[PDB]
């Protein structure tokens, strides 16, 4: 599996600061590239975190899944140490993207069907942010 | 460097054809090639559209904290259509 | 300090940007530039209170704060037609539809 944390064993603290106004979930990426989710992070606040060099991380709403950056990229790793800076930020979706996010907050996936809109936006609502789908992305991309 | 979009109840929105070109729909629309009329997009929503621009303009590669952008669920609906038309 | 803002005249509306510390006075020449109408043939207003050529859009309440690019703050404008001002008219945007029953 290609994108996987590096087991360096390598001590390295951080400072996760959630400056977006979602709910951040933080996902730490196994040394298998299974995604792991850690504890949620409220608008606004912080945490050190004790993690490693060569460990991967990304971001995500908590609620949704909508992603999230991280120093204005994809994906945050741990560099040698000063705890480093993890900044998370709203990514500019795109205006699509974020109608979609509204729509889905304002209706049960069960009446999407029941929107007087084209198929094909049926379909795009139906196709939720999806973690390991993002990460067979990102993998082919190498 | 400016240039007008038209909405379906006839309001007249002129912004700044680099803002106007994060649409590929509207910069393939400019090939009064500086006017464009949208017959389907009414003024509440291609206002928004607009003001999205603005928005994408200013905050695509910046360090600084990006805000929400806001969409009021009475023109969710529309927008939606309009951003899906306008590749956007 | 950017400011972001409409510029608004019956059914026109300019998007643009300008800096706080610019004067209405340079405000509108960014508008004569697009509209091809001089400065001391328009009318500036925020709200229904005609704005000073020589005052800043800070001190005309266009400020970072109140003036951003997701949500600009709105410039009135009005014409002169040979002799006398028109009276300041904004055309409102459309109504959205009411709220589909599935979105409650």
């Amino acid at each position: 599996p290609v994108l996987r944390s590096v087991n360096s064993r390598e001590p390295s603290q951080v400072i996760f600061c959630n400056r977006s106004p979602r709910v951040v979930l933080p996902v730490w990426l196994n040394f298998d590239g299974e995604p792991q989710p850690y504890p949620t992070l409220p608008p606004g606040t912080g945490r050190r975190i004790h993690s490693y060099r060569g460990h991967l991380w990304l971001f995500r709403d908590a609620g949704t899944h909508d992603g999230l950056l991280v120093n204005q990229t994809e994906l945050f790793v741990p560099s040698l140490n000063q705890p480093i800076f993890a900044n998370i930020t709203l990514p500019v979706y795109t205006l699509k993207e974020r109608c979609l996010q509204v729509v889905r907050s304002l209706v049960k996936p069960e009446n999407y069907r029941r929107l007087d809109i084209v198929r094909s936006l049926y379909e795009d609502l139906e196709d939720h942010p999806n973690v390991q789908k993002d990460l067979e992305r990102l993998t082919q991309e190498r | 460097m400016y240039v007008k979009l038209i909405s379906s109840d006839g309001h007249e929105f002129i912004v700044k054809r680099e803002h106007a070109l994060t649409s590929g729909t509207i910069k393939a629309m400019l090939s009064e090639t500086n006017e464009v009329n949208f017959r389907e997009i009414p003024s509440h929503v291609l206002s928004k559209v607009c003001m999205y621009f603005t928005y994408k303009v200013r905050y695509t590669n910046s360090s600084t904290e990006i805000p929400e952008f806001p969409i009021a669920p009475e023109i969710a609906l529309e927008l939606l259509m309009a951003a899906n038309f306008l590749d956007c | 300090m950017d400011v972001f803002l409409m510029i608004r005249r019956h059914k026109t509306t300019i998007f643009t940007d300008a800096k706080e510390s610019s004067t209405v006075f340079e405000l509108k020449r960014i508008v004569e530039g697009i509209l091809k109408r001089p400065p001391d043939e328009q009318r500036l207003y925020k709200d229904d209170q005609l704005l000073d050529d020589g005052k800043t859009l800070g001190e005309c309440g266009f400020t970072s704060q109140t003036a951003r690019p997701q949500a600009p703050a709105t410039v009135g404008l009005a014409f002169r037609a040979d002799d006398t001002f028109e009276a300041l008219c904004i055309e409102p945007f459309s109504s959205p539809p009411e709220l589909p029953d599935v979105m409650k």
